[PDB]
RNA sequence: GUUUAUUAAAAACACAGCACUGUGCAAACACGAAAGUGGACGUAUACGGUGUGACGCCUGCCCGGUGCCGGAAGGUUAAUU
């Protein structure tokens, strides 16, 4: 049982539907017993360079204390889910809540 | 696995063998199974119409789901078992509504594992989906050609088919001979590959090895008289020729491909 | 060879005009169709026979795909369903089969080869606007809401 | 301790070519240097920060 | 049987002369195409193995005239 | 193992292995005026053709000639007009 830090980009296009991908992957985490220490919508923002011909994209900031199970289907939603583009997850060590 | 067998005597010395001791046992799926009478290379007019063929082991057709369509019902893989028939194992599968096919095994499947067919299918190896719902990139095996048909494309054991890109209703492939091909992308694939990647490996070891399987002997066309190949005789061992099919037809670099009508899909060749 | 129309033609004439057209562009497409038939005395009189039944007849049905053309224009929303997955991208297709019964469901009559998708075949699930052409000069529009749980 | 996150510190230790500033110059910890390394090829990865100033 | 419906041609045999007026027998094909003709009487196509002189005659003619030949012939259509 | 039934059983043929080459499936190819059939109810780890001939260590230099493959600007060039 091990916390993580999810940053995902999603396609300026579905920026109205974002709020959408939260909830889902929201309970997807409290499902399985885990659960949710940040979250935040930085919106649509200015890419330091093009992604695929694409230079604004939605980002959106997710912080969670999952099992490994759980954030390794999360992956595989964001590999075949063509909207959200250049996700990572990270391992920290303690939750954190701040702002930054 | 692959086992060389010990030189206890000529004919074993060279033989390797591919041994899978997750093949079933027992006897075939028994209502599945048709009668498959060889021909010998005979044609209906009883001419041999192709060379080296003829004899080997008796072997019965057992019916392989090429298309798929049990669209929305998941199958658990009873077993995998021989199929005489190709070089890659076939893996019975039973539909929990209560239907058993056969399907070609992927390389990783095993008995007890989930497949499903469909539109809205999992991306899992072993399960069938239109092409414009894999993503691009993927590894997929028994690819269509025209939707409805079947696949037609990486039956073989250790064959694959990458997808390369997609634009407008089209799919181009990159199939194992290396050309890239163009094809509907309402047609279906399998994802994963073909399992049994260790055929390739097995070595007949032996004359009769070929036999056993309905190869007969081929005959160098320099070895007969110039009445039977234009390669001929000549005393001694004389060429002098540059080589030709038994007809006449030049060898080793002449191209034969001439099919106008499917050139459009055909974006690069194979080299 | 010689053909006189039957009926109106965009690049090649109006009704009774004697034209020479390609053999295989007549023989494939306007005979088969209502649009002409060949130009030989035997026709040209017996053409001339019904010349103002002919055109008084075409002056009405372009009023009545007219007058059935806007009431298609009435059902300006129709409500259909697929199979939508995530991200609303719909697995599945509609394509003119489904529309074309969409707008006869509690609707009006419509022929299912004469509905227009320039766009293509509406693939992803939101509102898509679908052209109609009823009849030769006119057209129609309607807005295909498509939406599933 | 650093977070890639913030992006403001991080323009300061990153020349107008995007190279990474040296340690000598700077002046920052060794420890912390690296840290800083990988907080911006972090941000670099996420276009947070641009990899070079041509693109 | 490439015999064409409505004129009836059918494959005649000939010489090819070379340079040296060596002569090997030959055949002439007549170019028949299988078509469909929409029976504007019948609200119905009828296919026909026909040569393209004898699509030609369907123009001047007209498809009613020539199925009533056929019909009389005795050829299925 | 095979072969000149009836003067030649061998170093010849075949062979497992190896290499080149063709073939994207209505495959190449082959038997057929054609329909169609085999290849194959197979799908490039497949199939056809060619040479070599287990295995071990190896397989060097030559593309002028002939063949094959690729190219197309230029020259020459058929029916047709
Ligand atoms: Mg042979
Ligand atoms: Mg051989
Ligand atoms: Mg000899
Ligand atoms: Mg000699
Ligand atoms: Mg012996
Ligand atoms: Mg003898
Ligand atoms: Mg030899």
């Amino acid at each position: 049982m091990r916390h993580y830090e999810i940053v995902f980009m999603v396609h300026p296009d579905q920026s109205e539907q974002v709020p959408g991908m939260i909830e889902r992957y929201t309970a997807a985490i409290t499902g399985a017993e885990g659960k949710i220490h940040r979250l935040e919508d930085w919106g649509r923002r200015q890419l330091a360079y093009p992604i695929n011909k694409l230079h604004k994209a939605h980002y959106v900031l997710m912080n969670v204390e999952a099992p490994q199970e759980v954030i390794d289907e999360l992956e595989t939603t964001f590999r075949f889910n063509d909207a959200v583009i250049r996700s990572m997850v990270m391992r920290t060590k303690h939750a954190v809540t701040e702002a930054s | 696995a692959v086992v060389k067998c010990k030189p206890t005597s000529p004919g074993r010395r060279h033989v390797v063998k591919v041994v899978n001791p997750e093949l079933h046992k027992g006897k075939p799926f028994a209502p599945l199974l048709e009668k498959n009478s060889k021909s010998g290379g005979r044609n209906n007019n009883g001419r041999i119409t192709t060379r080296h063929i003829g004899g080997g082991h008796k072997q019965a057709y057992r019916i392989v789901d090429f298309k798929r369509n049990k669209d929305g019902i998941p199958a658990v893989v009873e077993r995998l078992e021989y199929d005489p028939n190709r070089s890659a194992n076939i893996a019975l599968v039973l539909y929990k509504d209560g239907e058993r096919r056969y399907i070609l095994a992927p390389k990783g499947l095993k008995a007890g594992d989930q497949i499903q067919s469909g539109v809205d299918a999992a991306i899992k190896p072993g399960n069938t989906l239109p092409m414009r719902n894999i993503p691009v990139g993927s590894t997929v095996h028994n690819v269509e050609m025209k939707p409805g048909k079947g696949g037609q494309l990486a039956r073989s054991a250790g064959t694959y088919v990458q997808i390369v890109a997609r634009d407008g209703a089209y799919v181009t492939l990159r199939l194992r001979s290396g050309e890239m091909r163009k094809v509907e992308a309402d047609c279906r694939a399998t994802l994963g590959e073909v399992g049994n990647a260790e055929h390739m490996l097995r070595v007949l070891g032996k004359a009769g090895a070929a036999r056993w399987r309905g190869v007969r002997p081929t005959v160098r066309g320099t070895a007969m008289n110039p009445v039977d190949h234009p390669h001929g005789g000549g005393e001694g061992r004389n060429f002098g020729k540059h080589p030709v099919t038994p007809w006449g037809v030049q060898t080793k670099g002449k191209k034969t491909r001439s099919n106008k009508r499917t050139d459009k899909f055909i974006v690069r060749r194979r080299s | 060879m010689q053909v006189i129309l039957l009926d109106k033609v965009a690049n090649l004439g109006s009704l009774g005009d004697q034209v020479n057209v390609k053999a295989g562009y007549a023989r494939n497409f306007l005979v088969p169709q209502g649009k002409a038939v060949p130009a030989t005395k035997k026709n040209i009189e017996f053409f001339e026979a019904r010349r103002a039944e002919l055109e008084a007849k075409l002056a009405e049905v372009l009023a009545a795909a007219n007058a059935r053309a806007e009431k298609i224009n009435a059902l300006e929303t129709v409500t259909i369903a697929s199979k939508a997955g995530d991200e609303g991208k719909l697995f599945g297709s509609i394509g003119t089969r489904d529309i074309a019964d969409a707008v006869t469901a509690a609707g009006v009559e419509v022929a299912k080869s004469e509905v227009r998708l320039p766009n293509g075949v509406l693939r992803t699930t939101g509102e898509h606007e679908v052209s109609f052409q009823v009849h030769s000069e006119v057209f129609a529009k309607v807005i295909v809401n498509v939406v599933a749980e | 301790e650093i977070d890639y996150k913030d992006i403001a510190t991080l323009k300061n230790y990153i020349t107008e070519s995007g190279k990474i500033v040296p340690s000598r110059i700077t002046g920052t910890r060794a420890k912390y240097q690296r840290q800083l390394a990988r907080a911006i090829k972090r941000a670099r990865y996420l276009s947070l920060l641009p990899y070079t100033d041509r693109h | 049987s490439r015999v064409c419906q409505v004129t009836g041609k059918r494959p005649v045999t000939g010489n090819n002369r070379s340079h040296a007026l060596n002569a090997t027998k030959r055949r002439f094909l007549p170019n028949l195409h299988s078509h469909r003709f929409w029976v504007e009487s019948e609200k119905r196509f009828v296919t026909l193995r026909v040569s393209a002189k004898g699509m030609r005659v369907i123009d001047k003619k007209g498809i009613d005239t020539v199925l009533a030949e056929l019909r009389a012939r005795g050829e299925k259509y």
